[PDB]
This record gives C-alpha cells, sequence and structure tokens, in this order.
C-alpha cells in the first residue's frame, strides 16, 4: 500500500491550526473527510519511514466505537505527512460537552458515551502489541451522527511528534506523568483517563480548567492534585469513579470489566 | 545589538534585569518557584524547561529531562532540551552553546531570557 494520493484530496475549508499542524474539512473518493496535516521540524527519511510504518495500525475498521484513519499521505511525495479520517459533524466529546451551544446532552446520553468508550477501549486493549502513544481524553473521542462515541485513531501521537510536550495532562495517570511508557502498565494508565472522563461527564466541567497544563502535570505528579469527587451523585457512580481512579494502577479494573457495569446503568 | 545594551548601557541593563526577573517570576511563581538571581538560577536547565511549558502551554513529562540534575552532563542535556523546545516554538536556534548557560555566562543567560521576553511578552 502506497497510501492515499495527496492530489486526490479536495480541500474544502480550513478548520484549525496550531502547534501540531492544521486541520481541514475536505472530500476524497466520495467521502466527507477531515485532513490532518502534521507540522514537523527537521523532517527526515527516518521519520517519514516511521510515519509510514505507524499509520497502517490506525486503520481499524472492525469496531463500531473505534474511528479508523482512512489512510495517510506519505511525505514524500506529499508536501507534509498527512492523515485522513471521516468527518464527524458533532466533533469531539470535548466539543459536545463543553462547547455545545444548541443542546446539552442528557445523563442517559452521557452513560451511553461512557459505555461506547469502554467498549472501544476494551477492544483496543486486545491488540498485540497495544497501539503506542494513544492517549484517551475528551479531545481524542469523536461523536458520530447518531451520537455514538468513537475512539479517534487520528489522535494518536507519532514517534516524531513532541515526546517531551504533553498538552492534555489532566487526563493522564499520575504514574504516566513521571515514568517512561515502557515502565508503566499502559492498560491501567488508560483506565485512569477513563475515570477522569467519568468525572467530566458527571460535572460537565473541564478538569482543572483554571490551571495551565504545566501547573496540572506538576501538581498531579508531585503534589497529589486530584479531581474533586462531585457532590450529590449516586453511590454507584461514586464507587465506579473511585475504583477506576485507584491510586494503585494494579487495582484499577480492566475495560472489559466495566463494560457490563455500564450496560446495567443504561436506560 | 544585545551586546551594546549589555556592555554600554547599565541604565538600560538594570531596568532590563528588573523586568526579566518580573517576567520569569510571572510564570514560575505558579509552580511556587521564585527567581531572585538571574546569574545562576537557570544554569542547571530545570527552570528553562519549566518556563517553556508555561510559555507554550504544555506539561513536560518528568521522564523527559532531569528534574534534579546530578552532573554537568545532565545540566547540559536539560539546557539542550530547553533550546530544542524553544525551536519547537518558532525561535531560531539560540546563539549561546548550552554549556555557556551551565557555566553561568550572564550575557548568554540574559540574551536567552530576553529572546524569550521579546516573544512571550503578552503571554499571561
Amino acid at each position: 500500500h502506497s497510501g492515499i494520493d495527496f492530489k486526490q484530496l479536495n480541500f474544502l475549508t480550513k478548520l484549525n491550526e496550531n502547534h501540531s499542524g492544521e486541520l481541514w474539512k475536505g472530500r476524497w473518493q466520495g467521502n466527507d473527510i477531515v485532513v490532518k496535516v502534521l507540522k514537523v521540524r527537521d523532517w527526515s527519511t527516518r521519520k517519514s519511514r516511521d510515519f509510514n510504518e505507524e499509520c497502517p495500525r490506525l486503520r481499524i475498521f472492525s469496531h463500531p466505537n473505534v474511528l479508523p484513519v482512512l489512510g495517510a499521505c506519505q511525505s514524500p511525495p506529499a508536501p507534509h505527512p498527512t492523515l485522513i479520517t471521516h468527518w464527524m459533524p458533532y466533533g469531539s466529546l470535548y466539543n459536545v460537552l463543553h462547547e455545545g451551544t444548541n443542546f446539552v446532552v442528557d445523563q442517559s446520553q452521557a452513560v451511553k458515551f461512557a459505555l461506547d468508550m469502554a467498549r472501544g477501549m476494551a477492544f483496543l486493549h486486545t491488540l498485540e502489541p497495544l497501539i503506542p502513544r494513544h492517549a484517551l481524553n475528551s479531545r481524542s473521542v469523536m461523536i458520530d451522527e447518531d451520537m455514538t462515541a468513537r475512539i479517534s485513531m487520528a489522535d494518536v501521537k507519532f514517534s516524531f511528534q513532541s515526546p517531551g510536550r504533553m498538552y492534555a495532562p489532566a487526563w493522564v495517570a499520575p504514574e504516566a506523568l513521571q515514568k517512561k511508557p515502557e515502565d508503566t502498565n499502559r492498560r491501567s494508565a488508560d483506565m485512569w483517563s477513563f475515570a477522569v472522563l467519568l468525572w467530566e461527564l458527571v460535572t460537565r466541567e473541564v478538569p482543572f480548567a483554571d490551571l495551565s497544563n504545566m501547573e496540572i502535570g506538576m501538581k498531579v505528579a508531585l503534589e497529589g492534585l486530584r479531581p474533586t469527587i462531585p457532590p450529590g451523585i449516586s453511590p454507584h457512580v461514586s464507587k465506579l469513579m473511585k475504583i477506576c481512579m485507584n491510586e494503585d494502577p494494579a487495582k484499577r479494573p480492566k475495560f472489559d470489566m466495566i463494560v457490563p457495569i455500564l450496560e446495567k446503568m443504561q436506560d | 545589538a544585545f551586546d551594546t545594551l549589555f556592555d554600554h548601557a547599565p541604565d538600560k541593563l538594570n531596568v532590563v534585569k528588573k523586568t526579566l526577573i518580573t517576567f520569569v517570576n510571572k510564570h514560575l511563581n505558579k509552580l511556587n518557584l521564585e527567581v531572585t538571581e538571574l546569574e545562576t538560577q537557570f544554569a542547571d536547565g530545570v527552570y528553562l524547561v519549566l518556563l517553556m511549558g508555561l510559555l507554550e502551554g504544555y506539561f513536560v513529562p518528568l521522564h523527559s529531562f532531569f528534574l534534579t540534575p546530578d552532573s554537568f552532563e545532565q545540566k547540559v542535556l536539560n539546557v539542550s532540551f530547553a533550546f530544542e523546545l524553544m525551536q519547537d516554538g518558532g525561535l531560531e536556534k539560540p546563539k549561546p552553546r548550552p554549556e555557556d548557560i551551565v557555566n553561568c555566562d550572564l550575557k548568554s543567560t540574559l540574551r536567552v531570557l530576553y529572546n524569550l521576553f521579546t516573544k512571550y511578552r503578552n503571554v499571561e
């Protein structure tokens, strides 16, 4: 597979630009797509090779709660390393929870998002080896037309992109703030991120929104900063959140354990 | 241009250092860290790393640098990583070698911080 031809992309409108590159809405082979163009300092043949080996893993078409990368444009011959995914009209979970000016999603829908994410993560946790550098947070989950939540494979970081810069620390396990990935149980670290997502679905607040990223990671790693367990929620949601955010990574449940717990919460 | 403001303008250099300590403390106090001595407190690379995350809105995982450097080598490595982060942010490669920072070369240190200041002035 030689990737997607960059010339075949119909760029329609620019959606964002920041540190990592730019995002466009576009069209390709009868698909409404988003095009993620990666900005990389000191691009090299080795990095291009790594991009081309890393992308195939993201093309996951076998689970309803996983949103595949459709394909990638190799660079060269493309001007920049580029990822393509389906356009998601509601945008990220983060957009839907925090930037939603039309309607506020109800708590039944919030439970369904939680179950969708847990099912998607259980599936991804079955892969061998795990997809590397995948961080779960509300910006890396997309919401489809029928309100299905889907883990976004286009939001995985590549080996050449900013390994010393974390932009969403509020969702990262305390151990993952301080230890190399190889020295952490990655599946357990992801369960922390899911616990923070539970918090975000319960409070409808960005975790630590009043703090800068540097503040967040330093305080969580070194000072024990943690989300405040919300007032006035059911004993059952409370217990689930506490279990998922166990300080001991080894005592955190697996995603395939919390799926049946969340299924019973539906309705 | 920075040489003249260092060697031939003490009247400027002191409003400069006053302002540079103002600038770095604006950001570093958020971590409950104070800078009082520009000549030495950036030599080990730690505050430069932390500053760059504060200026450019990221956390730096603690496995990525040496939070308590234990040798000349680790300090140079910290400073080098800090310069890389500055380049990631759109700054051209810093003129001083990393070692000039670790050796407490004041002009070098103040250049770096001043080159941060010109960039990150309006940042809160």
